[PDB]
């Protein structure tokens, strides 16, 4: 056999160096498939560490402006009576109807957020959905 | 034409925002003797119990109604470097449809 | 492209619960 | 290799040591590629590159195992703790 | 003896000998709920190059290089079964343990989703017998065992000079995982997407194995 | 060690023939209970433990079972769950959980399509 030192390098490195030194008299199969078709990252062993000090994570938060529209929609109406069906791909709920109407009303150019909100309520009443605002 | 950011900008999980008390429908895929497992979408499932009302009506394949408490329910404890999960979400049951 | 998220200041954030005697003297 | 009798411990050390192997690339089959100065917990090992006529100015264990790698020409000064395993 | 040399030399010269670009798309991965993730408190450090971002402390996998990861992952597997690889589906999870054990059965291969007894990969030479062909490729579906630690066969297989092409989570550790793919490994839709995918990669490889065997006995 | 099992079965057979010869019977009728009677009379051991007897039986009780080789010349395991080591027990457990799963499937689809030890 060969090596069982997983911490020396990647498995391709040790197998390459070992067959190239020629103690191994038979080249393995996955070696030819490995140097034929390589992976993106060499899988070399790393001890993990711990963030100390002012280091933080470089994974961002995911927001949109429609999330801010949903914020005031949820602060007023809560969840609408339409229960979510998360198997439905195009489930356009009252949040989604509210925000789509809000975007095509921001396409009018009313800077005032309250008349946008209220004309959005009127466009949903013109669609036919009863608004359950906690008055 | 259809990118990756396009698939999850208007995806329903981004559409509904935070899962604090929202109505959701979910189905049954496994039952053990007292308990029914409610696969409502997202990563995990939630388990609940048969209420006496509509007792054998809650069967394998029926839809129910969920109140949607938080989706994973993890918390780091006193001396642990990482929080442990439960692989559950554990919302509150209402009824059917 | 335009569906990329934009780094902003975290909506849906609840306003922090004052104590019961907070604005009082 | 650890046992209660000697010769089976020798057997154990040989048979385990074949399955644990490095490969060390040697510059012109006689000396390392550059100089190395590190430590293993207390043992400041320190090696410098040497030309072809310069022999092994090395510690006795380093003499032996550098003979068994195939290195021939090196200098080495080890100080602090001199434990053979370290 | 050169016909055997030519029968394996030919597939090493194309980026898809079996054309595995078609076996999935980015739409099906999104529609099998692979992009979701654990809490960001359980987020692991090596996953920061394999995560798109965080949605309200739920972590989203960058699904673009996931496909690029899966391209070589399926390329590695199906090239191996072309050359008669022994593929071990090690998946220590008791929610899909019944599903996987027939997946290796109806693809003619092997699986070990049970409790890992001690000297399995390392001390094979008396646990199984004096001469035993160990698996040449080991696929992981769940790299965490049921105590949320690295499963020991991850540490054992790469120690045994054997490559591992796993499904890696957003809380796992893909250090000795040679061909990882960042994917959800928890939902039944996602693991069924996997269990259909690796089933296709073996089977598409095996029919193009048998035809070039017929190609030697085509002329002679 | 399988060749030793063949030699032992043919030796048991020809000893059955010679027991029928010395007992004056046909080799076609001289049976196992009569074999036990004859050899039990012919060799009177004075021991209390019955495993320390003169024994000539069906040699597969006399010999332990030599295990089946799980691989051919190409070395591949024949059984799918060979690499857990306990192949037979875990295979049986897999089949029994399959019988229970299709039985649960039959109970749900029965609601959907309606001494010993
Ligand atoms: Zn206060
Ligand atoms: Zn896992």
């Amino acid at each position: 056999a060969g090596s069982r030192l997983e911490t020396v390098g990647s498995i391709f490195s040790r197998t390459r160096d070992l067959v190239r030194a020629g103690v191994l008299k038979e080249k393995p199969l996955w070696f030819d498939v490995y140097d034929a078709f390589p992976p993106l990252r060499e899988p070399v062993f790393q001890r993990p560490r711990v963030r100390y000090g002012k280091a933080k994570a470089p994974i961002q938060d995911i927001w949109y402006h429609e999330d801010r529209i949903r914020a005031k929609f949820y602060s007023v109406y809560g969840s609408g009576q339409r229960a979510f069906d998360l198997f439905n791909p195009n489930f356009k709920s009252t949040c989604q109807r509210f925000v789509e109407k809000y975007t095509e009303l921001q396409k009018l150019g009313e800077t005032d957020e309250e008349k946008l909100f209220v004309e959005t309520g009127k466009a949903l009443l013109a669609e036919g959905v009863i608004l359950r605002r906690v008055g | 034409v259809e990118s990756f950011a396009s698939m999850l900008r208007h995806s329903p999980l981004t559409q509904m925002g935070p899962a604090k008390d929202k109505l959701v429908i979910g189905r049954i895929f496994h039952i053990v003797e007292n308990d029914l497992y409610i696969d409502f979408g997202g990563k995990f499932h939630c388990v609940c119990r048969r209420p006496e009302v509509d007792g054998e009506k809650y069967q394998k394949g029926t839809r129910v109604r969920l109140r949607l408490l938080d989706l994973e329910l993890t918390s780091r404890f006193l001396g642990a470097t990482t929080d442990t999960t439960v692989l559950e979400a554990n919302a509150v049951l209402l009824g059917i449809q | 492209n335009e569906d990329l998220p934009i780094s902003m200041e975290n909506p849906y954030k609840e306003p922090l619960k004052k104590c019961i005697l907070c604005g009082k003297h | 290799g650890k046992a209660t009798d000697r010769m089976d411990a020798f057997r154990k050390a040989k048979n385990r040591a074949v399955h644990h192997l490095h490969y060390i690339e040697r510059y012109e089959d006689h000396t390392i590629f550059h100089d190395i100065s590190l430590r293993f917990k207390r043992t400041h090992i320190k090696m410098k590159k040497q030309p072809k006529g310069y022999g092994l100015r090395c510690h006795r264990a380093i003499i032996t195992i550098c003979r068994l790698i195939g290195i021939k020409d090196m200098y080495a000064k080890v100080s602090g703790s001199i434990n053979m395993l370290s | 003896t050169d016909f055997n040399d030519k029968i394996l030399n030919e597939p090493l010269k194309h980026s898809d000998f079996f054309n595995v670009k078609e076996l999935f798309s980015v739409r099906s991965l999104f529609d099998a709920r692979v992009h979701l993730g654990h809490k960001a408190g359980c987020r692991h450090r090596f996953m920061e190059p394999y995560i798109f971002g965080s949605r309200l402390d739920h972590d989203i996998i960058d699904l673009e290089q996931t496909a690029t990861h899966l391209q070589l992952a399926l390329n590695f597997t199906a090239h191996m079964a072309y050359r008669k690889g022994i593929i071990l589906f090690i998946s220590r999870n008791r929610q899909f343990s019944y599903l996987i054990e027939n997946m290796a059965r109806d693809c003619g291969e092997y699986a070990h989703t049970r409790y890992f007894r001690g000297g399995m990969l390392t001390n094979a030479r008396l646990l199984f017998g004096p001469t035993v062909r160990l698996p040449d490729l080991i696929i992981f579906l769940h790299t965490l065992n049921n105590i949320f630690e690295p499963h020991v066969a991850v540490r054992d297989a790469a120690k045994m000079n054997i490559p591992t092409v796993g499904i890696v989570d957003t809380n796992c550790n893909p250090c000795l995982i040679t061909y990882p793919v960042p994917g959800n490994d928890d939902s039944p839709l996602a693991v069924h997407l996997y269990c259909r995918l690796f089933q296709t990669a073996i089977t598409r490889a095996k029919e193009k194995r048998q035809q070039v065997e017929a190609l030697y006995r085509l002329q002679g | 060690t399988e060749d030793f099992i063949k030699k032992q079965i043919e030796e048991f057979n020809i000893g059955k023939r010679h027991l029928a010869n010395m007992m004056g019977e046909d080799p076609e009728t001289f049976t196992q209970e009569d074999i036990d009677r004859a050899i039990a009379y012919l060799f009177p051991s004075g021991l209390f433990e019955k495993r320390a007897r003169p024994v000539m039986k069906h040699p597969e009780q006399i010999f332990p079972r030599q295990r089946a080789i799980q691989w051919g010349e190409d070395g591949r395991p024949f059984h799918y769950l060979f690499y857990t080591g306990k192949q037979s027990y875990y295979s049986l457990m897999h089949d029994v959980y399959g019988m229970l799963l299709n039985l649960e499937k039959h109970q749900s689809h029965l609601q959907a399509k309606s001494g010993s030890r």
